[PDB]
RNA sequence: GGGGGGAACCUGGGGAACUGAAACAUCUCAGUACCCAGAGGAGAGGAAAGAGAAAUCGACUCCCUGAGUAGCGGCGAGCGA
RNA sequence: CUGUUGGGAAGCAGCGCCAGAGAGGGUGAAAGCCCCGUAGGCGAAAGGUGGGGGGAUAGGUGAGGGUACCCGAGUACCCCGUGGUUCGUGGAGCCAUGGGGGAAUCUGGGCGGACCACCGCCUAAGGCUAAGUACUCCGGGUGACCGAUAGCGCACCAGUACCGUGAGGGAAAGGUGAAAAGAACCCCGGGAGGGGAGUGAAAUAGAGCCUGAAACCGUGGGCUUACAAGCAGUCACGGCCCCGAGGGGUUGUGGCGUGCCUAUUGAAGCAUGAGCCGGCGACUCACGGUCGUGGGCGAGCUUAAGCCGUUGAGGCGGAGGCGUAGGGAAACCGAGUCCGAACAGGGCGCAGCGGCCGCAAAGUCCGCGGCCGUGGACCCGAAACCGGGC
RNA sequence: GUGGAGCCUGGGAGUGAGGGCGCGAGCGAUAACGUCCGCGUCCGAGCGCGGGAACAACCGAGACCGCCAGCUAAGGCCCCC
RNA sequence: GGAUGACCCCAGGCGGUAGGGGAGCGUUCCCGAUGCCGAUGAAGGCCGACCCGCGAGGGCGGCUGGAGGUAAGGGAAGUGC
RNA sequence: GGGCCUGACUGCGAGGCCUGCAAGCCGAGCAGGGGCGAAAGCCGGGCCUAGUGAACCGGUGGUCCCGUGUGGAAGGGCCAU
């Protein structure tokens, strides 16, 4: 019996091209260029999930800092103080406080100055 | 060992014979595989690059043309060239061990016995070649045709009657074989047949 | 039991190894052959059972031994296959070369020579030869050695 | 086609009862005048081949 | 009566090389490819100046086995009743 | 046969019927019973054949005793040079024969691997001879054979078109619809083409005609873009648009970010290959071998060709092969043997599980898988060599 | 010392062009991104990740997947960051 | 743990070229099949932000298309660009 | 330096060095028949590590193993070189 390619290959190229929808020039039109683009997009993705966790933390840090220097100390001193106090509210949440609940944040500032 | 129903005008008596009780599912497969493989024709063919019609000339020079190097157009790399490792004629047959066939034949029948599906008949009433006669006799023995039957007898006129039916397969006893046994839901054997089946298994 | 219930045992029918079929197969590109070299080529290497890269071969540095014989070839003489007494225990009455042909103990066109491993059984055994120990054992055990030529 | 026995192997070598491979020792075909009697005598015996080179030779005798 | 043709098949008269021997010359490929002559629905062969050890067999052809045996071989590659 | 759906019944429903026929192809779809067939049967005046049946004809047929007439000549035979055989000059016979020499007719002559003797076999130098075997131009049957890049080079007006002085090379190209019902007629246009009308179940089935993918070109719509630095993405956020605590599209800003493959010590690499898309394209099969594995039997296992049966039915067939014993160059001996003076010393060899039963197993057979050997042996690619022709 | 430790019998391989760095030598000129050995290491195959502006082999560290959570390593904490 | 792939709990391993091993997905064809899905629409084609699967894929649904397709379990290869 | 001597042995070899193979090396001890020594003992060349060449083909002395129907022979095998 003979098994020609038939239907199988087209269906594999289509799978890829759909995944490539939105890319520039031949990168969404040619099967071959899509596949090249998708290898990049896949390693970029994986890496950027990892990197996103960093990126946000760095924003949280910058934010805590501004609201700390409004009460006369820096992020480095702040984090030390909370640490001695045993306050374990994460930087994600500290940041929401520093903008949404500035009284409550000032209190946290109070405790950190006390703890050293 | 096994108790087998026997139909007669004197009534439904019972017959006693020793077919193996524990039945080997792999062994029956090995018989059927063999049966069905040796029936193969092996008539698929293709042409190699030496059996193809074109000539051996080098279509263009080796270097300096700016094209890929090629030889002749019989090369399988060309559309229209010969095919690589395609089929040639083949003989799929092989000699399955005789004892294996024998056990397979025993077990096949034994299985249908354990199922209550094996039936031996003494004779076939008024069936003398006409299919409607068999259908009559069929009914008298419980064969409506809700179950497929392998009929094994040496009486030609019975075989010729029962043959055209969708639900009946017909055999002379020397033709008894396990693929035909497994195919069908019920086994129906003349006594004459059961005797020769006996000879082949001992 | 029906046709759809026919199955090979686990392990009985195994799938083949197919190389040269994509990255993820673990057999792609070079098709488990490595890179370049004579071995990777269609046609492969010289018969590794003998060839050793050009230096004199292991086999060919060993000396020949004994009679190899000449044209017109083999010298037709009578041949002896031995069979042990223990092999003979299955029979009763008389045993002769043809009997031990049938029982599939002695190969055709071979002359019978009884050997001594096992016990002797009080049979009348007919051969072309007996070993010393087979002769004793068998005479001792009430059997009757009978010599053919 | 069925394989052919390598005759140069058949003439040099023997497959023992357990499948070892045995050959005459090399080195007294000639140049023997200055060799000791110990050299000569020992070299008259058979030896057993190393597993790898022996396994190669058995394959060249597939009908022994 | 002959002549000439016919896809393969057959016999006979001629008869390579690449290649293999990890070089090459005996050897191999191989009496192959090919050329030529003749046959025919086939052709060849065929009623023992045989076999070769059986005190045996009994024209020839063809299949299986004998057997990759016996042997042949820069006793190499291989060849092979 | 009726009903029902449908353009169309063979679908579904209802009530039947045939079958030595329920192989298969068709008919508006999917039909045992509508058609063509199938099972089972019947058929040649004429020509071909006629291996079988019958008949003729040629041809075939005694025993002793005597005789020593005949029994295939440039032959046997010997030597020289070769070929054939498994035999390559080897102890080299046999068969054949180019050269030289050169018999005999049974008390003759050849052979049994130089030669000799003994013992056997056979009748050279004339011719013929069915069947069993080979092939497939041709006809038929059947496919775990192809399905228009496949299958023959050709499904089609192909050894054509075309290329070549010639030998020679050698393509492409199948599909409306159930039915042509192949679109009267009017309209714009020189025509082509189209718009209506019409046919059709369907006309993006309209003949440049089944399905109609992708590259590729176009129109329309949303989002977006003219201070911006880029392997073109990705992650985050925000704006706009769509669908209705959510998703989809787009992308302004910010973060990160050196194509793919091949080859390499190391390539984004200014090293190889690739314009893009589609289809073709590379680890196979036979026979041996060696491991592993699934089973059958087990001191046993197994048949090959063939023969019989089937016409997708299997059986017979024991010739032979492997195993049951090894050691030795061999004679030979044998659970031993070889070396040796040895009873020395060494090499290579020798010795299941449970209660007679089970269970296992030597070995062997078959299937399957990995790898090896021989084949072109994973696919493509030389420059060359040789033969016959042009 | 129970480790993707070790040993024995078999099946299947690939590799047999290495390269940088540290240390110990020879060669060279107490030259080479030089060459040849020894012990080690990494790259090779970790051209995945952090640091070193950028950079296979220097420092940190051996990436199963997900998280808008936490602690550190080298290196950093004036702005780019 | 239960008793042998029923699932649960706990613990450890899980970068990777050459390459070894294991388990699967799909394509053509055969048995299953005188069967079954199919004009109330076969295959194929175009969509989907839906479902199942780690993945190869498999479903489902809308449009196109107009006559084929083929299960559970097995068999065999001209089987994936 | 001297005396007597030929162990510059025949048949074997427990066990090891080295080592991919094949080779290379060292060797106590048993037996045959010897040499020197009162004896214990030593002696299978040389204080040691270089002075060498696997197989194929053949020569030579012996052995009396095979001897192509049989008795021989031809030719081979084995030991030595
Ligand atoms: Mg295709
Ligand atoms: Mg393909
Ligand atoms: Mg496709
Ligand atoms: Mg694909
Ligand atoms: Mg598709
Ligand atoms: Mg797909
Ligand atoms: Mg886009
Ligand atoms: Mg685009
Ligand atoms: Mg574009
Ligand atoms: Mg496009
Ligand atoms: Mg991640
Ligand atoms: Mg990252
Ligand atoms: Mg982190
Ligand atoms: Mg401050
Ligand atoms: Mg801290
Ligand atoms: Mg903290
Ligand atoms: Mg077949
Ligand atoms: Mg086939
Ligand atoms: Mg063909
Ligand atoms: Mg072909
Ligand atoms: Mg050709
Ligand atoms: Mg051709
Ligand atoms: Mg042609
Ligand atoms: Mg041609
Ligand atoms: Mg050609
Ligand atoms: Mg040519
Ligand atoms: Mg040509
Ligand atoms: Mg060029
Ligand atoms: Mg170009
Ligand atoms: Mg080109
Ligand atoms: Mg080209
Ligand atoms: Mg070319
Ligand atoms: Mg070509
Ligand atoms: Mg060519
Ligand atoms: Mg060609
Ligand atoms: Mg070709
Ligand atoms: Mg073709
Ligand atoms: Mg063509
Ligand atoms: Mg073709
Ligand atoms: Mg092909
Ligand atoms: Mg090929
Ligand atoms: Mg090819
Ligand atoms: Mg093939
Ligand atoms: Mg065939
Ligand atoms: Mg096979
Ligand atoms: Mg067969
Ligand atoms: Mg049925
Ligand atoms: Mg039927
Ligand atoms: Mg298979
Ligand atoms: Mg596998
Ligand atoms: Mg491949
Ligand atoms: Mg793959
Ligand atoms: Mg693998
Ligand atoms: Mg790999
Ligand atoms: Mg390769
Ligand atoms: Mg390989
Ligand atoms: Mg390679
Ligand atoms: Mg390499
Ligand atoms: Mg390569
Ligand atoms: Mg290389
Ligand atoms: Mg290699
Ligand atoms: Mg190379
Ligand atoms: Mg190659
Ligand atoms: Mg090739
Ligand atoms: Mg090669
Ligand atoms: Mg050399
Ligand atoms: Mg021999
Ligand atoms: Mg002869
Ligand atoms: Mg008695
Ligand atoms: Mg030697
Ligand atoms: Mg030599
Ligand atoms: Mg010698
Ligand atoms: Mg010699
Ligand atoms: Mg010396
Ligand atoms: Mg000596
Ligand atoms: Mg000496
Ligand atoms: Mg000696
Ligand atoms: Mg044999
Ligand atoms: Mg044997
Ligand atoms: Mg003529
Ligand atoms: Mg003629
Ligand atoms: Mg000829
Ligand atoms: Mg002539
Ligand atoms: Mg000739
Ligand atoms: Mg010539
Ligand atoms: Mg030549
Ligand atoms: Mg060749
Ligand atoms: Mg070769
Ligand atoms: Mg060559
Ligand atoms: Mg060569
Ligand atoms: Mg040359
Ligand atoms: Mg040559
Ligand atoms: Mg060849
Ligand atoms: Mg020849
Ligand atoms: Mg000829
Ligand atoms: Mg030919
Ligand atoms: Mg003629
Ligand atoms: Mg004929
Ligand atoms: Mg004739
Ligand atoms: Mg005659
Ligand atoms: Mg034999
Ligand atoms: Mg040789
Ligand atoms: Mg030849
Ligand atoms: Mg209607
Ligand atoms: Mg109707
Ligand atoms: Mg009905
Ligand atoms: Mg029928
Ligand atoms: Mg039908
Ligand atoms: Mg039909
Ligand atoms: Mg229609
Ligand atoms: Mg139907
Ligand atoms: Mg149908
Ligand atoms: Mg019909
Ligand atoms: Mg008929
Ligand atoms: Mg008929
Ligand atoms: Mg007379
Ligand atoms: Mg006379
Ligand atoms: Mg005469
Ligand atoms: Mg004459
Ligand atoms: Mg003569
Ligand atoms: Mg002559
Ligand atoms: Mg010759
Ligand atoms: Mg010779
Ligand atoms: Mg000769
Ligand atoms: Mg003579
Ligand atoms: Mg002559
Ligand atoms: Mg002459
Ligand atoms: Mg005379
Ligand atoms: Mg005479
Ligand atoms: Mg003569
Ligand atoms: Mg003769
Ligand atoms: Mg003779
Ligand atoms: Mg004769
Ligand atoms: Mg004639
Ligand atoms: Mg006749
Ligand atoms: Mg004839
Ligand atoms: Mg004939
Ligand atoms: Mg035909
Ligand atoms: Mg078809
Ligand atoms: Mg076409
Ligand atoms: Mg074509
Ligand atoms: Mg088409
Ligand atoms: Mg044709
Ligand atoms: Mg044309
Ligand atoms: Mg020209
Ligand atoms: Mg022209
Ligand atoms: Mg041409
Ligand atoms: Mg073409
Ligand atoms: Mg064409
Ligand atoms: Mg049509
Ligand atoms: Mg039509
Ligand atoms: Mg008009
Ligand atoms: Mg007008
Ligand atoms: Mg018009
Ligand atoms: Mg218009
Ligand atoms: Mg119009
Ligand atoms: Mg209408
Ligand atoms: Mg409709
Ligand atoms: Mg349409
Ligand atoms: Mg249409
Ligand atoms: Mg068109
Ligand atoms: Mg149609
Ligand atoms: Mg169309
Ligand atoms: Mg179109
Ligand atoms: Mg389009
Ligand atoms: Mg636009
Ligand atoms: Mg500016
Ligand atoms: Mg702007
Ligand atoms: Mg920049
Ligand atoms: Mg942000
Ligand atoms: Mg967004
Ligand atoms: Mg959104
Ligand atoms: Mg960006
Ligand atoms: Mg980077
Ligand atoms: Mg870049
Ligand atoms: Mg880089
Ligand atoms: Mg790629
Ligand atoms: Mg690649
Ligand atoms: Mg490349
Ligand atoms: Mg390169
Ligand atoms: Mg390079
Ligand atoms: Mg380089
Ligand atoms: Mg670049
Ligand atoms: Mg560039
Ligand atoms: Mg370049
Ligand atoms: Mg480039
Ligand atoms: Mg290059
Ligand atoms: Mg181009
Ligand atoms: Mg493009
Ligand atoms: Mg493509
Ligand atoms: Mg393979
Ligand atoms: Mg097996
Ligand atoms: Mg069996
Ligand atoms: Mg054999
Ligand atoms: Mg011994
Ligand atoms: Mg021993
Ligand atoms: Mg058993
Ligand atoms: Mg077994
Ligand atoms: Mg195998
Ligand atoms: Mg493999
Ligand atoms: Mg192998
Ligand atoms: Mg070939
Ligand atoms: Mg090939
Ligand atoms: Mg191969
Ligand atoms: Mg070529
Ligand atoms: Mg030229
Ligand atoms: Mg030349
Ligand atoms: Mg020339
Ligand atoms: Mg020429
Ligand atoms: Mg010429
Ligand atoms: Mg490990
Ligand atoms: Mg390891
Ligand atoms: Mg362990
Ligand atoms: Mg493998
Ligand atoms: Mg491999
Ligand atoms: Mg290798
Ligand atoms: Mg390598
Ligand atoms: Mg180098
Ligand atoms: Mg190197
Ligand atoms: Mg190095
Ligand atoms: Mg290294
Ligand atoms: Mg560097
Ligand atoms: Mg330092
Ligand atoms: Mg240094
Ligand atoms: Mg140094
Ligand atoms: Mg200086
Ligand atoms: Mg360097
Ligand atoms: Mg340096
Ligand atoms: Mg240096
Ligand atoms: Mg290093
Ligand atoms: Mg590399
Ligand atoms: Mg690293
Ligand atoms: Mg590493
Ligand atoms: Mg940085
Ligand atoms: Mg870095
Ligand atoms: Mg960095
Ligand atoms: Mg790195
Ligand atoms: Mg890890
Ligand atoms: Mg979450
Ligand atoms: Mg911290
Ligand atoms: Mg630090
Ligand atoms: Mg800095
Ligand atoms: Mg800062
Ligand atoms: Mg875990
Ligand atoms: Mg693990
Ligand atoms: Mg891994
Ligand atoms: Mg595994
Ligand atoms: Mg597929
Ligand atoms: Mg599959
Ligand atoms: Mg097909
Ligand atoms: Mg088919
Ligand atoms: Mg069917
Ligand atoms: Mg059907
Ligand atoms: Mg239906
Ligand atoms: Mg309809
Ligand atoms: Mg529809
Ligand atoms: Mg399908
Ligand atoms: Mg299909
Ligand atoms: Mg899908
Ligand atoms: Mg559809
Ligand atoms: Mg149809
Ligand atoms: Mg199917
Ligand atoms: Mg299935
Ligand atoms: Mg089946
Ligand atoms: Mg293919
Ligand atoms: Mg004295
Ligand atoms: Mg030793
Ligand atoms: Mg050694
Ligand atoms: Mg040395
Ligand atoms: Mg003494
Ligand atoms: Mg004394
Ligand atoms: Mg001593
Ligand atoms: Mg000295
Ligand atoms: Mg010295
Ligand atoms: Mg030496
Ligand atoms: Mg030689
Ligand atoms: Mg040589
Ligand atoms: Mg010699
Ligand atoms: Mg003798
Ligand atoms: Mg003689
Ligand atoms: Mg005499
Ligand atoms: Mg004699
Ligand atoms: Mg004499
Ligand atoms: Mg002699
Ligand atoms: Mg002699
Ligand atoms: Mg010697």
């Amino acid at each position: 019996p003979r098994a020609k390619t038939g239907v199988v290959r087209r269906r594999k190229h289509k799978k890829i091209l759909k995944l490539a929808k939105g890319y520039w020039g031949l990168r969404s039109k040619s099967f071959r260029k899509a596949r090249e683009t998708l290898f990049a997009a896949g390693n970029y993705a994986y890496a950027h999930r990892k990197r996103r966790k960093r990126d946000f933390r760095r924003l949280w840090i910058v934010r805590i800092n501004a609201a700390c220097r409004q009460h006369g100390l820096n992020y480095s001193t702040f984090i030390h103080g909370l640490k001695k106090a045993g306050i374990e509210v994460d930087r994600k949440n500290l940041a929401d406080l520093a903008v949404r609940e500035p009284q409550v944040f000032a209190e946290l500032v109070e405790r950190a100055k006390a703890a050293q | 060992v096994y108790q087998i129903p026997v139909l007669s005008p004197s009534g439904r008596r019972e017959l006693a014979a020793d077919l193996p009780a524990e039945i080997n599912p792999h062994l029956l497969w090995e018989v059927v595989r063999w049966q069905l493989a040796k029936r193969r024709r092996g008539t698929a063919s293709t042409k190699t690059r030496g059996e193809v019609a074109y000539s051996g000339r080098k279509i263009w020079p080796q270097k300096h043309t700016g094209r890929a190097r090629h030889g002749d157009i019989g090369a399988p790399i060309f559309v229209g060239g010969g095919v690589v490792f395609g089929p040639k004629p083949r003989d799929y047959s092989y000699t399955l061990p005789k004892k294996v066939r024998k056990k397979g034949l025993a077990m096949a029948v034994a299985d249908r016995a354990r199922e209550g599906k094996l039936l031996l008949v003494e004779a076939f009433a008024g069936v003398n070649g006409k299919t409607k006669e068999f259908l009559a006799w069929a009914k008298e023995a419980g064969l409506d045709g809700s179950e497929s039957v392998l009929l094994v007898t040496g009486n030609e006129l019975v075989r010729r009657a029962a043959r055209n039916l969708p639900w009946v397969v017909t055999l002379a006893p020397e033709g008894l074989n396990v693929y035909d046994i497994v195919r069908t839901e019920r086994l129906v054997m003349d006594l004459d047949a059961w005797e020769v089946f006996q000879n082949r298994i001992g | 039991m029906k046709l759809s219930d026919l199955r090979p045992n686990p392990g009985a029918n195994k799938r083949r190894k197919r190389v040269g079929r994509g990255p993820g197969s673990g057999h792609g590109k070079t098709a488990t052959r490595g890179h370049k070299g004579q071995k990777s080529r269609s046609g492969g290497l010289k018969d590794p059972r003998r060839f050793e890269g050009g230096r004199s071969t292991t086999l060919m540095r060993l000396p020949k031994r004994g009679m190899q014989g000449q044209v017109p070839g083999e010298i037709k003489r009578p041949r002896y296959q031995g069979v042990n007494l223990k092999d003979l225990a299955r029979f009763e009455g008389e045993v002769t070369p043809e009997l031990l042909v049938r029982a599939g103990l002695l190969k055709k066109g071979y002359r019978l020579k009884i050997l001594g491993e096992g016990e002797a059984k009080p049979l009348k055994v007919v051969a072309h030869a007996f070993s010393k120990s087979a002769l004793e054992k068998l005479k001792a055990a009430g059997g009757e050695p009978v010599l053919l030529e | 086609p069925k394989m052919k026995t390598h005759k140069g192997a058949k003439k040099r070598v023997k497959i023992t009862a357990s499948g070892k491979v045995v050959a005459m020792k090399t080195g007294k075909r000639h140049l023997n005048w200055q060799k000791s009697g110990k050299e000569i005598r020992q070299k008259g015996r058979k030896f057993v081949l190393a597993k790898p080179e022996a396994e190669r030779i058995k394959l060249l005798l597939p009908y022994e």
